[PDB]
RNA sequence: CCCGGCGAGGGGAGUGAAAAAGAACCUGAAACCGUGUACGUACAAGCAGUGGGAGCACGCUUAGGCGUGUGACUGCGUACC
RNA sequence: CGAAGGUGUGCUGUGAGGCAUGCUGGAGGUAUCAGAAGUGCGAAUGCUGACAUAAGUAACGAUAAAGCGGGUGAAAAGCCCGCUCGCCGGAAGACCAAGGGUUCCUGUCCAACGUUAAUCGGGGCAGGGUGAGUCGACCCCUAAGGCGAGGCCGAAAGGCGU
């Protein structure tokens, strides 16, 4: 399985927004992650008259590399590693600082 | 001045094509080695 | 008939020393319209010596 | 301040286009209009439009005055050769070469 | 945004640690071709250097020198395998 | 807090060489003592790639031939329209087989191709165009010749023939 899921909340370990929050928005095959308002680049957007589209300097993501990130635990406030085992019959994440269920 | 190539597809066909090849002991091994060394194109017929 | 040593450098540059172009000395005022043209031709507009010839 | 413009792959031989080259060095930029317009040759014309458009950009980019201009630098580069094939008597094939040139100019007020 | 043929090509602005990393894109040697400066060169005969040697230009100066570039005139001197 | 590689400068040994440092470059190098070799290039009318000279020199492919006005266009000796001149006419006119395979028609572009310029093209890009009971092929019949059930012959492979 994967350590890492849409709709998470993660925090950032290396490069130039180390230190920041967000929320992951979806995740690709390469091993790359979009997070909301983290690693923003200006394009220089050309205009196309079809779609009713003009250009300009744009701000949007760029995405990361997935083992630059972490699962943020709230009761601790920290940065944290994922753990897997079976519950009822079924397969669960468990966080590995408290040994507690996500 | 007149040259040596003069065309002719029925002339073709009857001196170099698949089946003239496939008539002879000797035209399978030059079949069998055309296979072998991976050409593309076997003979002379399209 | 054919060389028997290569030429140099030098040799090339002392047989082109005689091919520099020449620059027209001066141009010619048009005594009615003001504009420039070759001695003994009419203008761009079409005057010669303040008279206009062609339309 | 120097103002620069270049034109690059311009079909043409070097040795072409210096003769037109060498009749503005160091000259007022009307002077050297009026020089390249009355002569008849086809380097001319490339050198008068790379000439025109230093020129604009020293107006629009650093905010000079034209009346006191002047052509402080010009040369001419050789660039990349074409290759083709000219047939010739008696089965022989020759080699024929198409040459181009790279042109630049530099306008200042000092 | 600007010159140009609603071109080819270029100059600014902007991205980026870096644009002589701009798509003919890591580094970018040599043959070969140009622009600028210093000195020599239009009464002088040959493997083009080597030994001697004025004059000019320029940098230190411990003001006594010295270093670097060029080289008028003169003895000797017919490449390599 | 700058590796190999590139380019200068100063010192040093009898020589092949060595050491230090400025600029360029942007991630690798390797003491000492031993061990192994695809271990040192100027020549072989050597092998591959790049670039010179002669030189802006020869040449631009039948001596049937051109002139002027208007149009478009950044630009017209060569493109479009008009009037005149010239050349072939048992062909340098018209229709086919063999061979080739979109070169055919309309719109749009001028980098490369066109031995010059090109607004033009048998060039680049996109769209259109080939309609059969009677024309041909396929089909029915055989020539020269080819293949050939059984068969005759030949170490094998194979040869000739109903």
């Amino acid at each position: 399985a994967a350590k890492i899921r849409r709709d998470d909340e993660v925090i950032v370990l290396t490069g130039k927004d180390k230190g920041k929050r967000g929320k992951v928005k979806n995740v690709l095959s390469s091993g790359k992650v979009i997070v909301e308002g983290i690693n923003l680049v200006k394009k220089h957007q050309k205009p196309v008259p079809a779609l009713n589209q003009p250009g300009g300097i744009v701000e949007k993501e760029a995405a990361i590399q997935v083992s630059n990130v972490a699962i943020f635990n709230a009761a601790t406030g920290k940065a944290d590693r994922v753990g897997f085992r079976f519950e009822d019959g079924k397969k669960v994440r468990f966080f590995k600082s408290n040994s507690e269920t996500i | 001045m007149k040259r040596t190539f003069q065309p002719s597809v029925l002339k073709r066909n009857r001196s170099h094509g698949f089946r003239a090849r496939m008539a002879t002991k000797n035209g399978r091994q030059v079949l069998a080695r055309r296979r072998a060394k991976g050409r593309a194109r076997l003979t002379v017929s399209k | 008939a054919v060389q028997q040593n290569k030429p140099t450098r030098s040799k090339r540059g002392m047989r082109r020393s005689h091919d520099a172009l020449t620059a027209v000395t001066s141009l010619s005022v048009d005594k009615t319209s003001g504009e420039k043209h070759l001695r003994h031709h009419i203008t761009a507009d079409g005057y010669y010596r303040g008279r206009k010839v062609i339309a | 301040m120097e103002t620069i413009a270049k034109h690059r792959h311009a079909r043409s031989s070097a040795q072409k286009v210096r003769l037109v080259a060498d009749l503005i060095r160091g000259k007022k930029v009307s002077q050297a209009l009026d020089i390249l317009t009355y002569t008849n040759k086809k380097a001319a014309v490339l050198v008068k439009k790379v000439l025109e458009s230093a020129i604009a950009n020293a107006e629009h980019n650093d905010g000079a005055d034209i009346d006191d201009l002047k052509v402080t630098k010009i040369f001419v580069d050789e660039g990349p050769s074409m290759k083709r094939i000219m047939p010739r008597a008696k089965g022989r094939a020759d080699r024929i070469l198409k040459r181009t040139s790279h042109i630049t100019v530099v306008v200042s007020d000092r």
